[PDB]
């Protein structure tokens, strides 16, 4: 959701991202880049993610010929599935309305009562 | 849109004569509009605000603060059953169940013909003669569930 | 004037209240509804401190520091256990209806409600029931509206009406269903409506121009300009 | 006459216990990745020889620091706009060591003479239209009206007409009339202004095509297009 | 019950057919004689001091001295604009005294407001009446018209040069409007949020002017004092509270009603000798002395004189002195759930503890009703009782809201603990994350 918690929790400062929004109101990263020539693979970004989006995976084979190609962008990081956390969805928790989830449709959320309602 | 009639406007000005601040007549202005039209529509807020000389946010806040000023359309008759503690002891719940069974509606909504709107209400000040109900201007006491269809048929 | 906060003597102005006097001395008291430019109304009930009748008093009573004057010879305690529990309880009551919205909220890292939640020491939720929801309005191209995040601190209506003399923003409803905003969707008509983004301690009124290309406060490069 | 601008802010050699003034917060993020799309080699930190500030977090932003220029308000435990409480000597008052900026001139010991040039009354002359300025908080300022977020907030361009003047011109509200100023016949829609005095047309100053130099000037051949 | 003017100053004029008493019948039964005495032979300060040493306390439910409240109006002569407000709201569940007072004796209230406005030098008076007392509003307007026709109201009353205009402000149905500062705000046409005191309404009340707010029963007690003298009033009863209070007993009793009794009358005297005891098949379980806002008391407290001090030291409040009886058939948790639902929906929303903690108590009691309670719920209820006490909220709505909850926990804890069945659970399991099993 491009909340920038992983970028500030990084002690190296090797996460850069910008928040974009869809027409239905869903936050997402416009870009997401990680300098893997700088990353110490400490997992503080995964520890700081409130949506469990960023995840350190059991894979070490990452050697590169040029240092410029160690800057992974969003096309090199975004995978086709949920990874190590298979069921968590942040937008079900959140009270912000996005596509397919209106006000009062989140978990532990009541339906919105208008102030013009006849009930006391 | 909305237009205030001559009688409503005249009554509102006569109410404004009774106070040293015209803002004090907002509750009675909303009551006048509700008495004439059954409820307070959205244009009535701006008409009352223009008449009294106060902002429409103040009028809307007043109309939404009080529970007896209706900002949604209601039925022709407003049933208000008391659900307070003394009427809870005297058995308001059987009366409420009879009202649901006869009207086929939950509290807070209107029947299919727009005849009745059922509403829970605060203590009606008639606790020694409970349980109590209040249709539009008439209060009924000593309620029994067998008397609810007899009471509701006399309001057309 | 002379006050004694937790056994420490301070010289203050007797024409000020205890909240502004203690904040001027660097002492930390949580507060929502009081603003330096608006005054004290005693709404959020958050600024509670324990006041004693004299030096040789142990019982005391919980009073609002924003509503209590900083008169001479005034004995108060901020770090008292009962006052701390009451302030944490106020934050806990505000946290019952608050949406799980901090990552997708433009006030994150700039939020006064977050600061006062952390300062009171409240991080455990024993509330297991539902949270109330509100629909948003369209306030124009500058102010974004998100009424789920409101804590009913009444700062917006106080500033917009009693300070800025605006007419198109108010408070509606009653009990816990209090709604803050315009009677209908439309642009906020005041010329000083953008100060709501800093008057609001939560993320209800936010900068839409900043929300288009958003980044958090720690990620900014600031300069003092004119 | 501009000798006071030296004391508006201290010079570039000003330090707080030896270090400069931080522009960005201490928790500034993405230093090794915000420019990695261009070059993986991190560039040199920009140098600020003009001011006492630095283009990095390597500086001072303490609320008790002896300065008057505060780039942003942050105290530990106060990440909100309420950190200005920590940055003030008393809350809602002045800054801890004085507000920045100085007055260029003091109040003079002697006053001025009375302006005996009293103007005559406005006489509405036929065939000429006096231009009354209308100012907009969204549109009159040039740089502000260049902003794309103002374009929805800018009013649509107009010409204000008195009801008597509009009746004389035979135009209702909304219809488009043309008027020529320095050989530029520009057409605008009519808005009826009851409070505007007769013999005047109202124009939105600072807009696109309507300069603020037009205020107080006259108009010719105003007629319905 | 034999009703004499000396023993029953308020209800001795009541008709047997429950019909209202209009101007001719009221004046035949010694009406407006106290008003005549006060307006002709007495100074306003003399009447204020007379009411002050009569011991007339406020019958609205707080028991403040009415004469002391009258004396706190400023002595400044630039403030010649003054307001007298009659709190005819009566929105407390279990309170029906002012409905009886205004539906059948509106001229008593009119005379009392006339005397009190002469005493307070109040040029205007407003009867803030609720919107559901239609008959009381009709009778009050008719009595005001009758008194205006006979010269008891309007300009130059009784040739004394005193002008008093009395209006009837019909409410729009909120329980917070009975609070006197919220009453002032609702009279001003605003949202009925209360105001912080000091300043009190005596110094700056309605529209910033001096303003005195008094209940219907206090202003009904006033003309008896001004007609029969102070010495008659002090020797009505040998108790610390002077005069007669309208005390009743309601809720599944044989004769629910309302009777004018001297102070110090025991509650068992009201429940048995006047209400006829409980109905057949019902055993007495608890009672509330003065309405919904007061604490529950047990059958051991029935032998207690109904005074402010005696019920105060027993862990409750005298209140409106209209007791309500709870029998064994009614569950205590259901009753407290109903009370808290009323108190939470009648919150004005101004201040955080009531507005955001009364719904929490409502949800907890709803869970305890259907047996969905969890450990820590009763501890949470006790914490809400402690933290919603006097001085912790902006007004006294929430102390009255948490009085029945704390008393029912104190006396009927076995019913509350019977609703706790499931273990506590606030979280759900998230796959891939090990929970922190706190101890
Ligand atoms: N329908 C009813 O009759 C209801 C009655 N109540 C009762 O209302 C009471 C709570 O009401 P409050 O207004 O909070 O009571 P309170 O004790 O704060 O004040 C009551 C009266 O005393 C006056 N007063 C008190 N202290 C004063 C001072 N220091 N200086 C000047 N005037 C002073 C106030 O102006 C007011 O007229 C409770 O006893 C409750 O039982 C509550 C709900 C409904
Ligand atoms: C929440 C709340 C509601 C109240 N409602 C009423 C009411 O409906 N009628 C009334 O006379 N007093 C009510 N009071 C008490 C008033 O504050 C005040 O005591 C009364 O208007 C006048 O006081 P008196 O008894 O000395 O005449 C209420 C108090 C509170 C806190
Ligand atoms: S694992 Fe790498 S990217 Fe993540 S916080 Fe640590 S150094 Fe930064
Ligand atoms: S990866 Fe997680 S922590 Fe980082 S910006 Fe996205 S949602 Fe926030
Ligand atoms: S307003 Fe504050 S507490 Fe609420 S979601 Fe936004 S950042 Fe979080
Ligand atoms: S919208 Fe913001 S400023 Fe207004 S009451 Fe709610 S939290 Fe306070
Ligand atoms: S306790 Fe607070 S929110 Fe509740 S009614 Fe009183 S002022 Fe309003
Ligand atoms: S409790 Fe129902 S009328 Fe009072
Ligand atoms: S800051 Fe004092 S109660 Fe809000």
């Amino acid at each position: 959701v491009a909340c920038n918690l992983c970028a500030v929790a990084c002690p190296v400062g090797c996460i850069s991202l910008q928040k974009a929004e869809t027409k239905d109101g869903r936050w997402y990263p416009e870009f997401f880049r990680i300098n893997f020539s700088r990353c110490i693979f400490c997992g503080l970004c995964e520890e700081a993610c409130p949506t469990t989006a960023i995840q350190l995976t059991p894979d070490f084979e990452m050697g590169e010929y040029k240092r410029q190609d160690l800057v992974y962008e969003k096309e090199d990081l975004l995978i086709s599935g949920p990874g190590k956390y298979p069921e968590y969805n942040f937008y079900r928790m959140a009270g912000m309305a996005i596509d397919g989830k209106d006000k009062g449709e989140a978990e532990n959320e009541a339906k919105p009562i208008d102030v013009k309602s006849l009930l006391p | 849109a909305f237009e205030l009639s001559a009688a409503e406007r005249e009554a509102i000005e006569h109410e404004m004569h009774h106070y040293e601040d015209p803002r004090a007549a907002s509750i009675e202005a909303l009551k006048i509009v509700q008495k004439q039209r059954g409820w307070v529509p959205d244009g009535a807020i701006h008409a009352i605000a223009d008449v009294l000389g106060i902002p429409a946010s103040d009028v809307e806040g007043v109309a939404t603060f009080y529970s007896q000023i209706f900002r949604q359309p209601v039925g022709r008759h407003v049933i208000r059953y008391c659900d307070s503690v003394v009427c809870h002891i005297n058995g308001y719940q059987g009366i409420q169940a009879a009202l649901e069974k006869k009207l086929n509606i939950k509290p807070g909504q209107t029947t299919f013909d727009g005849r009745f709107t059922l509403l829970p209400t605060c203590c009606l000040g008639n606790c020694d003669k409970g349980p109590n109900m209040m249709i539009d201007e008439d209060t009924h006491a000593h309620l029994t569930p067998e008397a609810i269809p007899e009471l509701l048929e006399r309001y057309k | 004037a002379t006050i004694h906060v937790d056994g420490k003597e301070y010289e203050v102005n007797g024409a000020d209240n205890l909240l502004e006097a203690c904040l001027s001395l660097g002492l930390d008291i949580p507060y929502f509804c009081w603003h330096p430019a608006l005054g004290s109304v005693g709404a959020c009930r958050q600024c509670a401190v324990k006041q004693y009748q004299n030096a040789e008093d142990t019982r005391g009573r919980l009073v609002m520091s924003c509503m209590t004057p900083a008169s001479d010879g005034t004995f108060i305690s901020i770090d008292d256990e009962e006052a701390k529990q009451f302030r944490e309880s106020v934050v806990e009551w505000l946290m019952t209806n608050h949406p799980h919205d901090c990552p997708v909220c433009e006030e994150g890292g700039n939020c006064h409600l977050q600061d006062m939640t952390v300062m009171t020491g409240h991080s455990f939720r024993r509330y297991r029931f539902t949270k109330r929801t509100h629909r948003n309005q369209d306030l124009g191209p500058f102010i974004s509206h998100e009424m789920n995040r409101c804590i009913a601190c009444y700062r917006c209506v106080r500033y917009y009406k009693d300070y800025a003399d605006g007419t198109d923003l108010g408070v509606y409803g009653a009990h816990d269903n209090v709604y803050f905003g315009r009677p209908e969707d439309g642009t906020l008509e005041s010329e000083f409506s953008g100060n709501l983004v800093e008057i609001c301690p939560t993320g209800v009124f936010t900068d839409k121009t900043h929300s288009e290309r958003y980044n958090r406060k720690w990620d900014m490069q600031f300069a003092p300009s004119i | 006459e501009l000798a006071g601008i030296k004391d508006a802010a201290p010079d570039a050699t000003f330090r707080i216990r030896g270090q400069k003034l931080a522009r960005e917060p201490h928790r500034y993020s993405g230093r090794t990745a915000m420019r990695a799309n261009i070059s993986v080699h991190e560039p040199r930190q920009p140098q600020d020889i003009d001011t006492m500030f630095t283009f990095s977090m390597e500086g001072n932003n303490q609320p008790t620091a002896h300065r008057s220029q505060v780039p942003f308000a942050w105290a530990p435990g106060w990440n909100s706009p309420q950190a200005w409480n920590k940055f003030q000597d008393e809350v809602g008052g002045k800054l801890r060591f004085g507000d920045p900026g100085v007055r260029l001139f003091e109040t003079s010991e002697n006053g001025l003479d009375y302006f005996t040039s009293v103007p005559a009354r406005f006489q509405p002359q036929d065939g000429k239209w006096r231009i009354a300025p209308y100012y907009h908080l969204f549109g009159s300022d040039e740089l502000s009206q260049r902003a794309p977020v103002f374009q929805s907030r800018m009013p649509q361009p107009y010409i204000k007409l008195n009801p008597a003047d509009a009746a004389k011109l035979g135009v209702n509200a909304g219809t488009r009339v043309s008027f020529s100023y320095d050989g530029n016949t520009v057409t605008l829609p009519v808005e009826i202004a009851e409070g505007l005095t007769a013999g005047q047309v109202g124009l939105p100053m600072g807009m696109s095509g309507i300069a603020p130099v037009l205020a107080g000037a006259h108009l010719e051949d105003l007629k319905e297009a | 019950i034999i009703r004499t003017p000396e023993t029953h100053p308020l209800t001795w004029r009541l008709r047997d057919d429950k019909q209202p008493v209009w101007l001719d019948e009221y004046r035949s039964k010694n009406g407006y004689e106290g008003a005549r005495k006060a307006l002709t032979g007495l100074s306003p300060d003399e009447i204020v001091n007379q009411v002050k040493d009569a011991g007339l306390k406020g019958r609205g439910g707080a028991g403040f001295s009415t004469g002391l409240k009258w004396s706190l109006m400023p002595k400044d002569e630039s403030m010649n604009i003054r307001y007298l407000l009659c709190n005819a709201d009566e929105m407390e569940p279990g309170t029906y005294k002012d409905r009886l007072l205004m539906e059948q004796l509106p001229h008593l209230l009119v005379e009392g407001m006339l005397i009190s406005a002469f005493a307070l030098k109040a040029y205007r008076g407003y009867i803030f009446l609720r919107g559901e007392y239609i008959e009381a509003a009709v009778n009050l307007r008719r009595a005001i018209a009758e008194a205006t026709e006979a010269g008891l109201l309007g300009k130059n009353i009784m040739g004394t040069g005193f002008d008093f205009e009395l209006f009837v402000h019909t409410g729009a149905g909120r329980y917070i409007c009975g609070e006197e500062t919220a009453l002032i705000n609702s009279l001003e046409g605003r949202r009925a949020n209360p105001r912080s005191k000091p300043p009190f309404p005596a110094t700056s009340g309605a529209w910033g002017k001096p303003t005195c707010v008094n209940n219907v029963e206090t202003l009904c007690n006033v003309p008896a004092i001004l007609a029969n003298g102070v010495e008659w009033y002090q020797n009505i009863s040998k108790s610390k509270d002077a005069g007669t209070k309208l005390m009743g007993f309601s809720g599944r009793v044989k004769n629910p009603g309302l009777w004018e009794l001297p102070f110090g009358t025991t509650a068992r005297e009201i429940l048995e000798d006047y209400a006829g005891g409980m109905r057949d098949g019902l055993k007495f379980k608890a009672w509330q002395p003065g309405g919904a806002g007061t604490d529950f008391l047990t059958e051991a407290h029935l032998d207690l004189p109904m005074e402010f001090e005696s019920i105060g030291k027993a862990g409750s409040r005298l209140g409106t002195a209209l007791a309500m009886a709870v029998d064994h058939e009614i569950n205590m948790v259901s009753l407290v759930r109903n009370l808290e639902e009323f108190f939470a929906r009648e919150s004005c929303g101004w201040c955080t503890p009531c507005r955001d903690g009364l719904p929490w108590s409502v949800k907890i009691l709803r869970a305890l009703e259907r047996g969905e309670g969890q450990p820590g719920d009763i501890e949470t209820l006790e914490q809400l009782c402690r933290f919603l006490g006097p001085g912790k909220t902006f007004c006294a709505h929430a102390p009255g809201a948490v009085e029945p909850l704390q008393s029912a926990i104190k006396y009927f804890r076995e019913e509350f603990e019977a609703g706790i069945k499931q273990p506590f659970s606030n979280t759900h399991l998230i796959n891939g994350i090990q929970p922190n099993l706190l101890k």
